[PDB]
Order: C-alpha cells, then sequence, then structure tokens
C-alpha cells in the first residue's frame, strides 16, 4: 500500500466570512441604516409535557427573542464581508507528505468554477436562508476593491452562466489558486415589509428557561457566521444521488433532514482523500469535491 | 370542482413547510380565500406537506395566483387547472391552554383572579398531536400554529381556505 492519514492533520478554514449586522433601509435612499434590535416579550401557554397529569398548568416565564424589521423601515439590510484566503492546499496541523502529495494531486483543479460557484452562493442570496423568502425584489451587491456590482437573483440552486459574478470569480480564483487574500463586502435589500418576520440564526436551547437565544451582536440582530459559510458551501452537485446542491461535508450530510448523501457509497471524503494520494487516478468534479472542502477545512486524519 | 395545484419545489435551505405558511399567509392578505375557495393537501402522513390544491367552484385561472404568489417564485410551481370529483377540505380546531380560559371567565361570570384559577386548576393542557401549520396573523400581532383535521364537506369557507361548521 501506501501513506494513511497521519496521527494529526487537519487543515484550515479559507473561506472566511464575518458574521452579519442586519440594518433597516429603504429602496428609495439605501444608506440611512438603523439596528435591527433584538428584544423580549413574554410568551406563555406552552405547557402539556410528557407523563404531565396536574403539572401541566403553570405559567412559564419564557422572554423568547423576537425579531422583526421595524415598522419605520421597509427594507432589511443584511451587511457582512466575504474574506477569501489562499493557501488552500497547505495544512497547518498535519502538514507533510499526506498533504503534499494532495498538493500536487489537486494542481488541475478548476479554481474558476469553485470561485464562480462561491461569488453564486452571494449573487443568488442562499445565506439570506429564511430571508429571501417573502420578497420579490432581492439586490445584491459586492464591493469588492473598487468596483461594486450588483445582482439581482441568480436562484439558489439553478446553475447558468453569469458575466460578472465569473469576473470577479476571476481574482477569486486567483486568490484561491496560490496565495493572498480578497475581501469583497456583501449588502443585501429586500422588500419585506412594515413589521415583517426577520430570521437570524438560532442558538443552543436546552432546558426550559427560554425558547430561543438567537445569536446577535451588541443586541443587534445577527447572522452566524458558519451558517453564511454554510451557504457558502453549498457546491456539490457532484453528489451522485440528486441535484439541490448540498453543503460540501466529508459524508455530505446534514443533520436537517437526517439523511447522509455521500456516507458509504465511495463518495466518502476520507476513501476517495486515500485514492486520490496512494495512487487511483479519479475524475475532475469529486477532484474538485475534494478542493471544496479544503477551502472548507476540518479534521481529516486518524 | 375543478381545481388546480402549486407545488413547493425541494429546497435545502428553506423548510418545506414553511414555504408552504408563507403561501398560506400571502393567499391570506392578497385576498383570494373570499368565500368560496378551499386548501386541501393529498399528504397528510405527518406534516402538511408540500403540493397545494386549490378547489374554487368558480375555478382558479393560472394567471391571478402567479401574480399573488409573486414572492415564492424561486421555489414554487404553479399547474394547470384539473378537474376533481371530491376534494378533501379540513376544518380549523384551536387548543385551548390555561390563561386563554382564566382571562375570559374573570370577564364574562365577574369571578376574581382566585376564584377563576380555582375551578380550572384541575383542568385543561390540551395538546393537539395532528398536523398543524404556522401561519401567524396581521391584524393581532403574534404568531401561533393552526391545526387542520379531516372531517365532512361544508359549502362555505373562511379566509384561510378552510370549511366553516
Amino acid at each position: 500500500t501506501k501513506l494513511k492519514a497521519p496521527a494529526v492533520l487537519a487543515y484550515s478554514r479559507k473561506i472566511n466570512p464575518t458574521n452579519a449586522l442586519m440594518f433597516a433601509v429603504n429602496w428609495s435612499d439605501r444608506d440611512n441604516t438603523t439596528a435591527v434590535m433584538v428584544g423580549t416579550k413574554t410568551v406563555a401557554g406552552t405547557q402539556s409535557v410528557r407523563g404531565n397529569p396536574n403539572d401541566a398548568d403553570k405559567g412559564n416565564i419564557q422572554t423568547v427573542n423576537f425579531a422583526n424589521l421595524p415598522h419605520n423601515k421597509n427594507t432589511l439590510l443584511v451587511k457582512y464581508n466575504v474574506k477569501f484566503v489562499g493557501d488552500v492546499f497547505k495544512a497547518e496541523l498535519g502538514g507533510g507528505e499526506y498533504s503534499n502529495t494532495l498538493q500536487t494531486a489537486l494542481e488541475n483543479t478548476d479554481f474558476g468554477t469553485l470561485a464562480y460557484r462561491y461569488v453564486y452562493n452571494i449573487a443568488a442570496g442562499r445565506t439570506l436562508w429564511r430571508n429571501r423568502v417573502g420578497a420579490e425584489s432581492i439586490e445584491t451587491v459586492i464591493t469588492v476593491n473598487d468596483q461594486t456590482f450588483t445582482f439581482s437573483d441568480l436562484l439558489v440552486n439553478e446553475f447558468d452562466e453569469d458575466v460578472d459574478v465569473a469576473e470577479i470569480a476571476d481574482m477569486v480564483a486567483g486568490v484561491l489558486s496560490g496565495e493572498g487574500f480578497v475581501t469583497l463586502k456583501v449588502e443585501h435589500y429586500m422588500l419585506l415589509g412594515e413589521g415583517s418576520e426577520v430570521f437570524p440564526s438560532q442558538e443552543f436551547v436546552e432546558n426550559s428557561k427560554l425558547s430561543k437565544q438567537l445569536f446577535d451582536l451588541n443586541g443587534q440582530a445577527a447572522m452566524h457566521d458558519q451558517k453564511i459559510g454554510n451557504a457558502i458551501r453549498t457546491i456539490d452537485t457532484w453528489y451522485e444521488d440528486a441535484t439541490t446542491p448540498i453543503a460540501v461535508e466529508p459524508y455530505g450530510s446534514v443533520v436537517r433532514n437526517g439523511v447522509a448523501y455521500r456516507a458509504g457509497n465511495k463518495t466518502d471524503l476520507f476513501t476517495l482523500m486515500d485514492g486520490a494520494v496512494n495512487g487511483k487516478s479519479l475524475t475532475e468534479e469529486d477532484q474538485m469535491f475534494v478542493t471544496a472542502n479544503l477551502i472548507r477545512g476540518g479534521v481529516f486524519g486518524g | 370542482y375543478n381545481t388546480i395545484s402549486i407545488t413547493v419545489v425541494d429546497a435545502d435551505d428553506v423548510g418545506v413547510n414553511f414555504v408552504v405558511s408563507k403561501v398560506l399567509s400571502t393567499l391570506h392578505n392578497k385576498g383570494i380565500f373570499n368565500g368560496e375557495v378551499g386548501v386541501t393537501f393529498p399528504r397528510m402522513d405527518k406534516n402538511v406537506g408540500d403540493i397545494i390544491t386549490l378547489f374554487s367552484k368558480t375555478g382558479v385561472d393560472r394567471k391571478v395566483l402567479t401574480s399573488t404568489l409573486n414572492t415564492l417564485t424561486d421555489f414554487i410551481h404553479i399547474g394547470k387547472p384539473k378537474e376533481a370529483d371530491k376534494v378533501k377540505t379540513y376544518r380549523k380546531v384551536d387548543t385551548k391552554s390555561k390563561g386563554k380560559l382564566i382571562r375570559r371567565c374573570i370577564k364574562r361570570k365577574g369571578v376574581s383572579a382566585e376564584t377563576a384559577e380555582s375551578l380550572y386548576g384541575n383542568y385543561k393542557g390540551e395538546k393537539c398531536k395532528l398536523p398543524y401549520i404556522v401561519v401567524n396573523s396581521k391584524s393581532t400581532g403574534q404568531r401561533f400554529s393552526m391545526f387542520l383535521e379531516e372531517c365532512e364537506n361544508s359549502e362555505k369557507f373562511n379566509s384561510y381556505g378552510l370549511c366553516i361548521v
């Protein structure tokens, strides 16, 4: 045989998203931002737990974290920065043979299409998640260095070819191929209406002391950076189970549905990576999947 | 009674029933359910489902509801109007939980707060284990879960596409 996974091996996050700060504006003037704050209102009435005969009567004070767009401004502003980091084949942890042979094996990877679908996940608006719903007008601007480019909608899953997304993807692929960094600034504008429901990222609620303790930075509503990166890493259509891009993953799995798209049918990262380095030559789409999950990072050794 | 089909496209980003909730909310505030349009789902297994069917007696054309669901065209599919001899219409059932009835009893019967809690201390606690839908509300500013169950047909309809009495 040949080289197994090392005692320690991991790669670092190469798509670094800033945590989103959400503002409220208008489509008339898109710069008079306000603060979409997260307050608390008391919710009582949720009862009837399992094995409750007489104790299903108390009024639990559950000051849940409500999140609504203000009535004054009828356009949400999701503002965040996206930072592409190069040197996506150098492993910080473990970096050795397995990793170098990986870098020489993944030399013919089409960085252009990875960059294209990376910028597409911003231009389509998958990063809004439940905020893109309820909007007929979506505005996406990419404030990369001294050039702002506007994007309407490109459809979260429908993957056509666009010109300006590709011309951003040129220097994005130039950063991701070798070294260096590029930082592109993102603003997202939607009519949701007055008193509409804005949906930021949730958080850990275990006990029945609250219901939602959503991620807000300094009291202002926020998307988690991991969720924004999850929207970024929705790359895989080389998943041989279907055609609704999954968020790349060593097993292609979501916990939201509970199924695993790439766990077992020779599309694991571990088996195909061992095949990639150990000597088995492979195709372009799954090699690009290895490359994209190497922009994801994670642990790759045991 | 002729009917038209609305299909929610599969989306890993948003919820399949969550799009259905925003479909039902936008079908409320933009008219549609005046007094005759009703909604049934062929896929009552555990959740509401993904395919929406509207069985209005005069007939729902494709042009009126493709502009009504103009905010949902990212993940929707609008079918052709077919015909059906019988649809499985549903009805709205509410859940009563303690303080829903406590503040009602002091208003009508004129009892005290401690008196009203004494009569309802060892009762209530209704929790439906049946398919529900989280459609919110615009007249009263809170969100809630609405429960729908299968029963007999009725002539008239409410503003939620469900049957009355």
